């Protein structure tokens, strides 16, 4: 099961987003385990993901949590897919990071 | 909700901002440098400025729903506009410590 | 509700003794006690990591009930663990100056 | 509603000129006045005092509307007479060390 981390203030408004994907990713079955946290722990936590998304109010810190984290693909969620609570869309983008980057 | 979900995210955002510029103002201050904790309160001022502001609309017109009840969210801002702006007065009171400590 | 009401007056005490052990640790402090106010300091942070992180699954999963709705109580816990968290640290940069008061 | 929306105003009315008080208090600790700020401490105390006992009230009978469920401005009121409370406190901190400063 592979652990797909988002980052966000307070980790509530990505909550939402969240728990969509937990429901997508029940639906098709797929291995794996998402959790939401404020941004403040990206480099606490994002140590054991296996992929860490950015929301998109904090794209601008992408730079500071690649130098971090330098050994994880870091991306920021696509500001529509995120906006319009896309659980599915954004489940689609971590996998393909996760497979993208072990090949 | 959509826009008044991502405006939180954006005030959530925002009140960090401004906590996160506090703290580092106070850090100034203890490296000795007044001129750089002034310019650093002054722009976290300005940035609670407009947060205050787009909260006090989100106030005003926190009608729509329903009668008595208003958006769930308007606590959710309000929460942390209202401790990062506390926050930033009482540092801003401790830089002004800081220097009477002469240093 | 069940778990959630009583974890939620959990976090309330837990955020109660936290905020009892930070004014604690500035007592200790006042008293010229640096070595027990700082280890004082580190036990306050402990306690309000653990209930942090108790209150991240809390907001993570804060679906259920409803589809926008969230917990109401989710609020309680975060009143409470944002001023004891933002009180700890302000009492620790306080603890700092009577540190640099000499006494 | 009717009281409990007006008894929020005043609570927040209340827990303005609590913190107003506290600041103003503060102001009279820098002025080198011990006496008056000491004065304006115990007072600000007294209305977060009576502020305090007014919102005990308003959540020991927070039942009615519904089971589960409670008052939604009970948490304006918290939020604010927590924030101000907690305030003054630092606050009067804040006021024994301009004191230690000898000032
Ligand atoms: O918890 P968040 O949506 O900043």
């Amino acid at each position: 099961k592979k652990h797909i981390y988002l980052f966000c203030s307070a980790g509530m408004s990505t909550s939402l987003l969240v728990s969509k994907m937990r429901a997508q990713a029940e639906k098709y079955e797929v291995p794996v385990i998402i959790e939401a946290f404020p941004e403040t722990l990206a480099g606490e936590k994002g140590q054991n993901a296996d992929v860490v998304l950015l929301g998109p109010q904090i794209a601008y810190m992408l730079p500071e949590i690649q130098r971090l984290l330098p050994n994880k693909p870091v991306e920021v969620i696509d500001s529509l897919l995120y906006g319009k609570v896309d659980g599915l869309g954004v489940l689609k983008a971590a996998v393909a990071a996760i497979k993208k980057a072990a090949a | 909700a959509e826009e008044l979900e991502e405006v939180v995210m954006g005030l959530i955002i925002n009140s960090g901002q401004a906590r996160s510029l506090a703290y580092a103002a106070l850090k100034q201050a203890k490296q000795g440098d007044f001129a750089a904790a002034k310019a650093m309160m002054d722009q976290s001022r300005m940035a609670l400025n407009e947060a205050h502001l787009v909260q006090t609309k989100l106030i005003e017109g926190d009608a729509g729903e329903g009668k008595m009840k208003v958006s769930l969210v308007l606590v959710h801002a309000q929460l942390h506009l209202m401790t990062s702006m506390l926050a930033r007065e009482l540092i801003t009171e401790l830089i002004e410590l800081h220097e009477k400590l002469k240093a």
